[PDB]
């Protein structure tokens, strides 16, 4: 039993350029647990990403966030790279601020 | 008016690593829809720690918790490094092959304090393992190697201590942390909604309805166009956190250049004095 | 608290 993850990138806080906020990185629906998942700024990885306790839905699918502190701005590409047992190629979801 | 429930929920997950190092066991619980106490075998002499604001009082009232409870975390692991090679046994699968034990037990409690449902269940490779039975008298184990583990835990008398647990010490610990935890998990935080309008083209627009900050996570949103549900063309996502303990939900909608004034959103949340209805 | 109790599988 091997599960794709469901990813979804996002903001806490609707994106008002120049203050600090939080980017998102939601994977879900993934199974067995092990995931690779890095939140980029410009093609480049961030450092300092923390990611919350590792928990599974009523299906036993794995869930879990990844989140880190940015201040957002114009023409600064914010994206997710995800990568797992199940995928081929790492998957890379880029953050719109409208979703 | 509605009678409340609440449930106090443990996750275990372990899973074996071949080639590095011993398995790993990680534990949460949730008190409904908030996480209070986590538990990682991988840390350096791990201990049970406080995930909510609340827990942060709990050593006053029980200054033996978290002493009580990394004791039994810790006990949880060496039973499941070893329950893992006992149930790949039961498989004859290879020691090469990395595998997960999961498992999900709690309570939920009705308005009154007394216990609705217990429950213990097991997965093992993400599928049904072994499951108490609603009487919390037996258990069903999902295929013929689980078996196994039902046989022994029948001569063992585990069920009557599993039972004793769930309507016992749960219940109980349920309705202390309801009360501690009371301005965080008796909340009925409203969605901040508001609607988004993005031009595709000269003549079709996306109108997005959001839904900010809301706990519980339960919520329900619908686009309607003159009074008719439009499930179908709506692109609605899972809700997700938003990494300060509430949610966020978006409903969006392809519409033409025109009509925008003819589509309303609608949101309803327990935390809402009255359903909400939006329009652009 | 967690479940004091517990059997392997």
């Amino acid at each position: 039993i091997q599960r794709t993850p469901k990813i979804q990138v996002y903001s806490r806080h609707p994106a008002e350029n120049g203050k600090s906020n939080f980017l998102n990185c939601y994977v879900s629906g993934f199974h067995p647990s092990d995931i690779e998942v890095d939140l980029l700024k410009n093609g480049e990885r961030i450092e300092k990403v923390e990611h919350s306790d590792l928990s599974f839905s009523k299906d036993w699918s794995f869930y879990l966030l990844y989140y880190t502190e940015f201040t957002p701005t114009e023409k600064d590409e914010y994206a997710c790279r995800v990568n797992h047992v199940t995928l081929s190629q790492p998957k890379i979801v880029k953050w719109d601020r409208d979703m | 008016g509605s009678h409340g429930f609440h449930s106090l929920r443990y996750f275990y997950t372990a899973w074996s690593r071949p080639g590095s190092g011993e398995p790993r066991f990680v534990a949460v619980g949730y008190v409904d829809d908030t996480q209070f106490v986590r538990f990682d075998s991988d840390n350096a002499s791990p201990r049970a720690e406080p995930r909510a604001p609340w827990m942060d009082l709990v050593e006053q009232q029980d200054p033996q918790y978290w002493d009580r409870n990394t004791r039994n975390a810790r006990d949880a692991a060496q039973t499941y490094r070893v329950g893992l090679d006992n149930v790949r046994g039961y498989y004859n699968q290879s020691e090469a092959g990395s595998h997960t034990i999961q498992r999900m037990y709690g309570c939920d409690v009705g308005p009154h304090g007394r216990l609705l449902r217990g429950y213990d269940q097991l997965a093992y490779d993400g599928a049904d393992y072994i499951a108490l039975n609603e009487d919390l008298r037996s258990w069903t184990a999902a295929d013929l190697a689980a078996q196994n583990t039902r046989r022994k835990w029948e001569e063992a008398g585990y069920a009557e201590r599993d039972r004793a647990y769930l309507e016992g010490e749960c219940v109980e610990w349920l309705l202390k942390h309801l009360e501690n935890g009371r301005e965080t998990l008796l909340r009925a935080d409203p969605p901040k909604t508001h609607i988004t309008h993005h031009p595709i083209s000269d003549r079709e627009v996306t109108l997005r309805c959001w839904a900010l900050g809301f706990y519980p996570e339960e919520i329900t949103l619908t686009w309607q166009h003159d009074g008719e549900d439009q499930t179908q063309e709506m692109e609605l996502v899972e809700t997700r956190p938003d990494g300060n303990g509430a949610f966020q939900k978006w409903a969006a909608l392809v519409v033409p250049s025109g009509e925008e004034q003819r589509y309303t959103c609608h949101v309803q949340h327990e935390g809402l004095p009255q359903p909400l209805t939006l329009r652009w | 608290d967690f479940e004091k109790e517990g059997y392997s599988l």
